[PDB]
RNA sequence: AUAUAUUUUAGUAAUAGAUAAAAAUAUGUACAGUAAAAUUGUAAGGAAAACAAUAAUAACUUUCUC
RNA sequence: GAAAGAAUUAAAUUAAUAUAAUGGUAUAACUGUGCGAUAAUUGUAACACAAACGAGUGAAACAAGUACGUAAGUAUGGCA
């Protein structure tokens, strides 16, 4: 006899973060083999086509008319925003830094070049 | 022979250099080109054979065509059509081609390239479309100065800026340049070169330099800042350099505040926009407009809202972008602005 | 053994060195990489000696 | 590489950015090849083309007159058929391929003053099959082609592999040359006058030859090439000589129109037409 | 090193090649360049005009044919039918030759068949 | 086994610097079978050629309009139609 | 026309185009383009070597012209 | 009315992807070409995915240096 008793395990390749879900920077929204979902707004894409969040926000799945026949995952900076954002409106940006109210810290920062 | 006549036609259509003109129009290939300044090089040079007679024939052909066009041009009443006819007549003139190609378009001398003349203006427009306009568009799109400030641009006027008063050096700013705080310490100089047919006497303009990237920590985002605001400026095709000479203190809706980027706040886009005024009929002379100076604010400035209010149309744009350096504190001190904030290096 | 290991020693004489793999008869492998002792990009060269598959030096000067 | 995800970003303006012009890399390349300042400059309209002039004067009007069919409407070709929506599986389904063919066929227009048939291009494909043994034979064939045309040939390489015929893949084997405009016209004139009459039992081009749409072809043996005046003048210099295929491409809607056009330029046609 | 056949092949190759056979680049003065441009542009315009003239003439001929055929259809149906036949295998006569540079010894043949 | 010319390193034609192959060509006069001359540009150095067998003397191109030679030469006194009629009895075949 | 001297040419070798599905540098970046099959043909060529051809132009810009 | 350009629409990922099979890829990840041969570099790597541990995977950001690109930027080996 000779049996075909050999197989790899399942690659855990679902969506790891869902519509309306809060995200943090670095977090993986999708694991996939090839771009089933394309990286949308405020979202990066890795070597393994893994969509990850570039900013803190709300994960949103959407279609964009500019790219028909392509699904997108992006991260809205608030829950208020429809994440296929209006084209000619200005981009919702995050400053994401804090001023150094502390005097010593500010001085150190000024010194550093 | 319409192109030899200068009774009704401007002086600019001729070549001002006499030697060059003589070289162009001779009966044999005897003379040597004025372009080649050096004797040895002239000796070395040999122009292609038979070029003269054929050239003369071509001139005659195109001169005839121009004359025919002129027959139509004078009968025409409406202005844009007339201008187009004039362009058609003179665009193939060798002399005007020589003038345009081989002399400066930016700081045009009126006798050589007159932008009051329609043909020369058309040529200048074409030149702008070929390179400078495309570049400007690229810099607006890539840096994200269009959607962030003002939705779109349909580039009509070529806008070039300069910073003569601060340092001393002469340099037209390439769009999307990084300028030092020393360079942009004092105000800039605009040159709004208009290529469309427009009423020079009536048409006024406004110029707004806006900084979309100043950080607002309440919103955790950015806000706009009107760094320099002029209104009701008069341009002329040749007389178009917007300098403290031209505009009065009444024209300044918001007088120049310099780029003073904060440490680690990032790179700050400064995108000048040039709008033309709405032109009112049944009113001789330039129609002014009053700006509510308490209503518009400098620390936060809705450009789009402002445009909507005064019914402006953005014809031109230019952009530089400043970031923090050692001298920004000195600039602030000179202007009497406060010490200036310092942010964390990490965008956490 | 088809692919052998080699030691690339930094040309700026720090002592820093990086190791890479090559085919047995591959050309001499020099590469410019960051030397952290010197804090710059420097040339690396093979410290040891080894035999090479001798390619005919292609002649740009048109011979004969 | 952090990723392979290709995704062109949309823009916020309608100006067409020519990216080539914004660089300062290839200043000679910014000029058109027609422009004198380009190193690629070549005098195009050097002398009056004779065959072309003849076509313009005599033939074109005659051809138009021939091809007039009264109130002739357009004949649509075989195209990809859409599905009837009589099932919800038709909803994003690709269209059925054409009726007879796998590839779509073009519409045949009525001939009017605009779309009169005329010569478009000649291509002279010479694939020498002995060059599977000897690469130098390909070179000689290319030279011959150049001599014949006065135009630069392009080398043909073996695209396929096969054992029965001793043929490798990626081996230089003969050459080709697409003639266009005045050189092509000259070549046709030479064919009509010098070469094809010196072929002994030459009936003509077959009427069964051709594409379905405005393309006619034939071939010359190695015996026939020695009648070309460039080859004939030095028979010592040309010991070997290679046959060739000659693809004539017309601006004809159909093949009978193309045949008629070629006849106008003194090409004989012998076989029973389709 | 090389055979006589190899040598002859090399010579043949050289005939086709641009190696050390081509002159210097055609440089012009600015005035000369302008003159050239004006020559070329004018020529191009002339060619366009000629094309339009010929094209116009062809259009006029087509219109005349259309006018004729309608009239024929109106008057005599049989004549119209005869006119409007498929001329699929129509061949230009072999006497209508492509006009040479200079004429032959016998300009015209008065007898035939 | 395969006869070849082995390639040297190729010369780098830079982008923009590529020049079109304008081969050396002479204006050559072809006189056809009849006296009709035609000018054609040609690469071989010969200003004038006169052709013997052309379309202008081929029957296919105008329908409306040396062993044999040796034989004629050495059977000339006999003068070899009448001769055909004499030597053509079609009974035997 | 011919002699000597001093040079110059002839080492004859392919890409001429940002080349684009013959073969060849498999990682970077910048710019650009589209394959395949099947069908109709064509010198040896044949089911199977190579080359050609095979969906639609409404609107827009420029040019010439009635 | 004609010529040229810009192109758009339809179709296609059946070819091609160093290599199995699957998913992805013409907006090309496929192919050609210039430069290059550098990022098949150096210290800190949060946060995620996966996950008994040992390991494995994607990776923002900070700092040093390099290559290409007018620029925007891209590159810490290869469509996965
Ligand atoms: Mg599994
Ligand atoms: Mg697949
Ligand atoms: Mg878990
Ligand atoms: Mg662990
Ligand atoms: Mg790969
Ligand atoms: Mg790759």
């Amino acid at each position: 006899s000779r049996t075909s008793m050999k197989d790899s395990a399942g690659r855990r390749l679902g969506p790891k973060k869902y519509e309306g879900q809060d995200v943090s920077t670095g977090e993986i929204i999708m694991r996939q083999r090839g771009t089933k979902f394309y990286p949308g707004e405020n979202v990066g894409i890795g070597k393994d086509h893994s969509i990850f969040a570039l900013e803190p926000g709300v994960v949103r799945y959407y279609l964009d008319p500019f790219h028909p026949k392509r699904k997108f995952i992006g991260v809205a900076l608030r829950r208020d925003l429809k994440l296929p954002s209006p084209h000619f409106e200005p981009t919702v940006r995050r400053f994401g830094r804090f001023e150094l109210t502390n005097k010593r810290a500010a001085y150190k920062e000024e010194n550093s070049i | 022979h319409i192109w030899s006549d200068f009774t009704t036609r401007p002086s600019s259509l001729s070549i001002q250099s006499s030697k060059v003109k003589n070289y162009l129009f001779q009966k044999k290939a005897s003379l040597d080109p004025p372009s080649i300044s050096r004797r040895s090089n002239r000796i070395k040079y040999s122009p292609p054979e038979h070029i003269d007679e054929i050239f003369r024939m071509s001139y005659d052909f195109l001169e005839q065509r121009s004359s025919k066009f002129y027959e139509l041009a004078n009968k025409t009443k409406n202005p844009l059509k007339k201008d187009a006819l004039l362009i058609k007549a003179e665009i193939n003139n060798p002399e005007v081609q020589y003038n345009f190609q081989f002399n400066n378009k930016l700081n045009n001398v009126k006798d050589i390239i007159d932008y009051d003349v329609p043909v020369y203006r058309h040529l200048g427009k074409q030149h702008w479309e070929s390179y400078g306009q495309m570049l400007l568009m690229q810099r607006l799109e890539t840096l994200a100065a269009i959607p962030d400030t003002l939705p779109t641009l349909v580039p009509r006027a070529e806008v070039n800026i300069k910073f003569p008063f601060s340092t001393g050096v002469n340099k037209w700013i390439e769009p999307g340049e990084f300028l030092s705080s020393n360079v942009t310490s004092m105000r800039p100089i605009f040159k709004i070169q208009e290529y469309e047919l427009v009423n020079v006497e009536k048409q006024l303009y406004t110029v707004l330099i806006v900084n979309p990237d100043v950080p607002d920590l309440s919103n955790d985002s950015f806000k706009t800042a009107l760094c320099y605001g002029l209104v009701n400026i008069n341009l002329t095709y040749n007389d178009n350099l917007i300098d403290p000479r031209k505009f009065h203190s009444s024209n300044i809706i918001a007088d120049y505040l310099p780029p003073v980027p904060e440490k680690n706040a990032g790179k700050q886009r400064f995108v000048v926009w040039v709008f033309r005024q709405p032109l009112i009929e049944d009113k001789q002379g330039p129609n002014m407009l009053e700006i509510d100076r308490k209503e518009l604010s400098r620390d936060d400035f809705d450009i789009r809202q402002f445009t909507k209010k005064y019914n402006l149309t953005a014809i031109g744009a230019h952009i530089w972008r400043s970031e923090w350096d050692a001298k920004v504190a000195a600039v602030r001190e000179k202007y009497g602005l406060p010490p200036g904030r310092v942010f964390s290096r990490v965008r956490r | 053994s088809k692919n052998s290991v080699i030691k690339l020693l930094s040309t700026a004489a720090s002592g820093y060195s990086r190791y890479i793999s090559i085919k047995k008869g591959a050309p001499l492998v020099t590469q410019v990489r960051y030397d952290p002792v010197v804090k710059r990009h420097v040339l690396f060269k093979e410290a040891k000696k080894r035999k090479v598959a001798e390619r005919k030096p292609l002649d740009f000067l048109r011979t004969a | 590489p952090k990723s392979a995800c290709s995704l062109v970003k949309p823009v916020h303006h309608l100006v067409k950015i020519d990216k080539s012009k914004l660089s300062p890399r290839f200043p000679e390349l910014k000029y058109d090849k027609s422009d004198i300042r380009s190193p690629g400059f070549k005098p195009k309209d050097t002398h009056a083309d004779r065959l072309n002039d003849h076509y313009l004067n005599t033939l074109q009007s005659d051809l138009l007159l021939i091809n007039y069919s009264h109130n002739a409407a357009v004949v649509k070709g075989l195209k990809q058929r859409a599905w009837s929506g009589d099932s919800p599986y038709h909803l994003n389904r690709p269209p059925k391929n054409p009726r007879g063919s796998k590839a779509q066929l073009p519409d045949i227009h009525p001939i009017k003053w605009s779309n009169i048939p005329g010569l478009e291009s000649v291509v002279i494909n010479c694939f020498v099959r002995e060059a599977r043994e000897n690469q130098l034979l390909a070179i000689t064939a290319a030279l011959q082609l150049q001599q014949i045309t006065g135009c630069k040939p392009h080398p043909i390489f073996s695209k396929n592999d096969v054992p029965t015929w001793k043929l490798r893949k990626g081996h230089q084997m003969g050459a080709k040359v697409e003639l266009k405009g005045k050189e092509m016209s000259q070549f046709l004139s030479t064919l009509t006058e010098i070469v094809l009459p010196r072929i002994r039992e030459y009936k003509g081009i077959s009427n069964q030859s051709g594409n379905r749409f405005g393309g006619i072809s034939f071939g010359l043996t190695a015996e026939d090439i020695k009648f070309f005046p460039e080859i004939d003048a030095n028979q010592d210099s040309w010991p070997k000589t290679f046959g060739m295929h000659i693809n004539i491409n017309t601006s004809a809607q159909l093949d009978y129109q193309a045949r008629t056009l070629l006849s106008g330029f003194q090409f004989p046609f012998f076989g029973e037409e389709k | 090193s090389l055979s006589p056949l190899a040598q002859r092949v090399v010579t043949q190759l050289s005939v086709m090649s641009a190696s050390r056979k081509q002159p210097k680049l055609l440089k012009l003065a600015r005035e000369d360049l302008i003159k050239h441009q004006t020559i070329e542009k004018c020529w191009s315009i002339y060619q366009q005009q000629q094309r339009e003239r010929r094209n116009l003439q062809l259009e006029l001929q087509y219109k005349s044919i259309e006018r004729s055929m309608n009239l024929l259809q109106e008057l005599s149906p049989r004549l119209f039918e005869a006119a409007n036949a498929s001329e699929k295998g129509k061949r230009f006569p072999m006497e209508m030759k492509v006009p040479t540079d200079f004429p032959p010894n016998t300009l015209w043949h008065y007898n035939f068949r | 086994t395969r006869i070849t010319l082995p390639r040297r390193p190729a010369k780098k034609i830079q982008l923009g610097k590529s020049r079109p192959a304008i081969y050396h060509q002479f204006n050559v006069k072809m006189e056809l079978s009849d006296g009709s001359v035609v000018i054609r540009r040609s690469q071989y150095p010969k200003g004038e050629i006169r052709l013997i067998q052309d379309q202008r003397n081929n029957p296919l191109w105008n329908p409306s309009r040396g062993s044999l030679d040796r034989f004629n030469k050495r059977y000339s006194s006999l003068f070899s139609t009448v001769e055909l009629s004499e030597e053509n009895k079609k009974k035997t075949q």
